[PDB]
């Protein structure tokens, strides 16, 4: 049905501001670097594939991790326990039949006890003040795809891939709201596949002019280019698959003509 | 948790036990929802809290506080006296007056409209998840199977949802939910307040499907484009004829039927939204009457 789509967009747009992590938190974390987090997020992509989880789960998990770190000092040896609990909560929130805790214990090479993971879950919930219904780059792409004419999976599959890549690198992608990263993702994917641009309808829906997306769109184009060199390679592997139309093997355009 | 006095059990269910309780310090009367704690916090409890916390509305139950211990987790609700099912059972002889049925439906539709416009599907609307007070309010409760649909919600292969209020698209095995399934449920509840009897009381999935058919006809490709393709459709399905809605809901005016037929529309895409139904002629004269409830 159409009647709610508009109300939902404006709601998510309102909510994404609220459920958003502090921009410059990593510098205030005295024992974790952006790298350490990149390594964690990429691992969660591996976890996601291993348990055939929705991409949305991953996207949530990342938001939980980021907001958690936004207010709790965490030591490096405990970062994975944070990552794990978040993936468990994201799974419980999103998935139809979530994976057994015993199994989130199992994927950490038993670095943590079953009792450790469960206690972390309760602490994540506390810090996040139970607010798990977060807007994601994924939720925003879903809304944008309705504006396609017609639906083009390669475009969607590329946008998904592009927006997923954004999760890994806290620098620069904490700068931008999910709705923006999604908008940048969408145009870049559409431009690569069909040669078209950020459509007039979506400008009206979002309020984002293409020029307003430029900054983000500049960084995303770079991430896309340097994708095969990046130290984290799980997503590129994930999106080589025939299911996702092998989008990660499509050559980025060298200039964006902006 | 020590500032609360338990008064009595007022609800049952698989999700947990619900007690009426009193705040010893402020005097406020509440409904406590207990959950024992081994797979960590139950998924249903995780969804129920995080979602209710967004939805502040007069026709959605107010989650007042969540109190988390190590070994127990309590959800603190504003108190409401009884549910719609218990009221319906009690109105068996006398009937629920149409002015009140309208009132209830109107509010139900307002709760659902607010849910759906905040990307929340209830998924399990049935008379027991709907709470009424002595003053004329009715509110959507139990959000354990509720879902956020920023991304479209895939349907479970073993639908744990109630059988009688289940939408045809689910029973026919569609891939995703949509707001349409919540409207269907309400439709069935609306008919039930009118008829004093359950509209589609099936035994199994196929009995539930057949009961829907005997009344509204067996859908074809004309009335529902793509129905034949759906995974759980069968060619060997009987072709039942659509029944006269005056014989299905006798004491309902033309608008009432107009509205009911629209909530019970076959194609989920053409089925009325909660938002639209509020504008339907049926509600032009809507009031807010008080029900006569029992202890
Ligand atoms: C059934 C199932 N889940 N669930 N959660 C909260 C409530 C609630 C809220 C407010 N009042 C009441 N009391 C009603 C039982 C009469 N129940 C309730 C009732």
């Amino acid at each position: 049905v159409p009647d709610y789509h508009e109300d939902i967009h404006t709601y998510l747009r309102e909510m994404e501001v609220k459920c958003k992590p502090k921009v410059g938190y990593m510098k205030k974390q005295p024992d974790i670097t952006n790298s350490m987090r990149a390594i964690l997020v990429d691992w969660l992509v591996e976890v996601g594939e291993e348990y055939k989880l929705q991409n949305e789960t991953l996207h949530l998990a990342v938001n939980y991790i980021d907001r958690f770190l936004s207010s709790m000092s965490v030591l490096r040896g405990k970062l994975q326990l944070v990552g794990t609990a978040a993936m468990l909560l994201a799974s419980k929130f999103e998935e139809i039949y979530p994976p057994e805790v015993a199994e989130f214990v199992y994927i950490t090479d038993d670095t943590y006890t079953k009792k450790q993971v469960l206690r972390m879950e309760h602490l994540v919930l506390k810090v996040l003040t139970f607010d798990l219904a977060a807007p994601t780059v994924n939720q925003f792409l879903t809304q944008y795809f309705l504006h396609q004419q017609p639906a083009n999976c390669k475009v969607e599959s590329l946008a998904m891939f592009l927006g997923e890549l954004s999760l890994i690198d806290a620098d620069p992608y904490l700068k931008y709201l999910p709705s923006v990263i999604a908008g940048a993702a969408f145009h870049l994917a559409l431009y690569t596949v069909t040669g078209q641009s950020w459509p007039e309808s979506l400008i009206r829906k979002t309020g984002y002019t293409l020029e307003s997306l430029k900054p983000c769109l500049m960084d995303l184009h770079q991430t896309y280019l340097k994708a095969p060199q990046h130290a984290q390679q799980s997503i590129r592997e994930k999106y080589k698959n025939s299911k996702y139309h092998g989008v990660s093997l499509l050559n980025p355009p060298e200039t964006l003509n902006l | 948790m020590e500032n609360f006095q338990k008064v009595e059990k007022i609800g049952e269910g698989t999700y947990g036990v619900v007690y009426k309780a009193r705040n010893k310090l402020t005097g406020e009367v509440v409904a406590l929802k207990k959950i024992r704690l081994t797979e960590g916090v139950p998924s249903t409890a995780i969804r129920e809290i995080s979602l209710l916390k967004e939805l502040n509305h007069p026709n959605i139950v107010k989650l007042l506080d969540v109190i988390h211990t190590e070994n127990k987790l309590y959800l603190v609700f504003e108190f409401l006296h009884q549910d719609l099912k218990k009221f319906m059972d009690a109105s068996a002889l006398t009937g629920i007056p149409l002015p009140l049925i309208k009132s209830y439906l109107f509010q139900l539709l307002q709760g659902l409209a607010f849910c759906h416009s905040h990307r929340v599907l209830h998924r399990d609307l049935k008379p027991q998840n709907l709470l009424i007070n002595t003053e004329g309010a009715i509110k959507l409760a139990d959000f354990g199977l509720a879902r956020a649909f920023g991304v479209p919600v895939r349907t479970y292969t073993h639908e744990v949802v109630t059988l009688w209020y289940r939408a045809p698209e689910i029973l026919l095995g569609c891939k995703y939910y949509s707001t349409a399934v919540d409207i269907w449920s309400l439709g069935c509840i609306f008919a039930e307040m009118v008829t004093r009897r359950a509209l589609f009381p099936g035994d199994s999935e196929i009995d539930q499907l057949f009961r829907i058919f005997r009344t509204l006809g067996t859908p074809d490709e004309v009335v529902w484009p793509g129905v034949t393709s759906m995974p759980d459709y069968k060619p060997s399905f009987p072709k039942w004829a659509r029944q006269d809605f005056s014989k299905v809901v006798p004491p309902l005016d033309e608008d009432g039927r107009s509205l009911l037929s629209q909530m019970l529309h076959y194609d989920p895409n053409k089925r009325i939204s909660a938002k639209a139904a509020l504008a339907h002629p049926f509600f032009q004269d809507v009031t807010k009457p008080v029900p006569h409830l029992r202890l």
